[PDB]
Parts: structure tokens; sequence; C-alpha cells
């Protein structure tokens, strides 16, 4: 049980940190590239998403 | 292997539709590209879009 | 007849080949500074590898 608690916490943290790579249906998963490759009027939708 | 400046590539003839996909049309100067192609062909009036 | 010119390119993160004229900047180390190494706008401390 003591190891199980730590394993669950580590799994949750790892899932949360690895979630960042998800594009969420956008051009790219990095903010700087999206903000640099498009104007604000069309980039607002992607940023909000 | 060349330097592309869009300042020369500005309005030469009256440009009816200068539409760009995925890149802000006024930001092509700052961004750095990779393996750009070039095309040329002529279509009828009503089939432009 | 309409002269149709379509541009195609593939950006991803491949090494830069052509783009346009951008002034170069010298190299500094051990400071929390901005950097734009081949379109990679970001901050941090530049340290040897």
């Amino acid at each position: 049980k003591l190891q199980d608690v730590v394993n669950h916490n580590a799994q949750a943290l790892n899932t949360l940190v690895k979630q960042l790579s998800s594009k969420f249906g956008a051009i790219s998963s990095v903010l700087n590239d999206i903000f640099s490759r498009l104007d604000p009027p069309e980039a607002e939708v992607q940023i909000d998403r | 292997n060349c330097v592309a400046d869009y300042s020369v590539l500005y309005n030469l003839a009256p440009f009816f539709t200068f539409k760009c996909y995925g890149v802000s049309p006024t930001k092509l100067n700052d961004l750095c590209f990779t393996n750009v192609y070039a095309d040329s062909f002529v279509i009828r009036g009503d089939e432009v879009r | 007849p309409y002269r149709v010119v379509v541009l195609s390119f593939e950006l991803l993160h491949a090494p830069a080949t052509v783009c346009g004229p951008k002034k170069s900047t010298n190299l500094v180390k051990n400071k929390c500074v901005n950097f734009n190494f081949n379109g990679l706008k970001g901050t941090g401390v530049l340290t040897e590898s």
C-alpha cells in the first residue's frame, strides 16, 4: 500500500506532464510557433482552444 | 540555397486574391522556410476559386 | 486567362535552407537571455553542452 500510494501519485503527475504534447486539434503544440506563424485575428481561435 | 525577399514580391500587377494557407501573409519575411517550391499555370476566369 | 502561381513549402523543424535576410547577433553565455536560433524564439540560460 505504501508503494501503491507513491506509484499512483507518480502516474498522475506523469500523465499531467505528458498531456502537454496534445495538439487539441490545432496546428502545433507550442505557443510561440503558432503566435509567430499567424496574425492575432486567426490565431485567437487556436490560442483559446 | 538563396535569400528570398518579399519586398520585391509586393504588388506588381493588380493581385485579385493573395491568399495564404497556414502562414500570416504579411509575416513571410521574418519566418524561415524549408524546401520551397514554385509553380506556374493558367486557368479560366470562373475556375480561379 | 488568369496566371496562377501557387507556393508550396514544408516547415516542420528541419534545418533552415533559404528564407530571407535577418541580421545576425553575437553569442553570449551564462545569462537569462532571449534566443531565436533558426526560428526557435525562447528564453533561458545558454550553457555549454
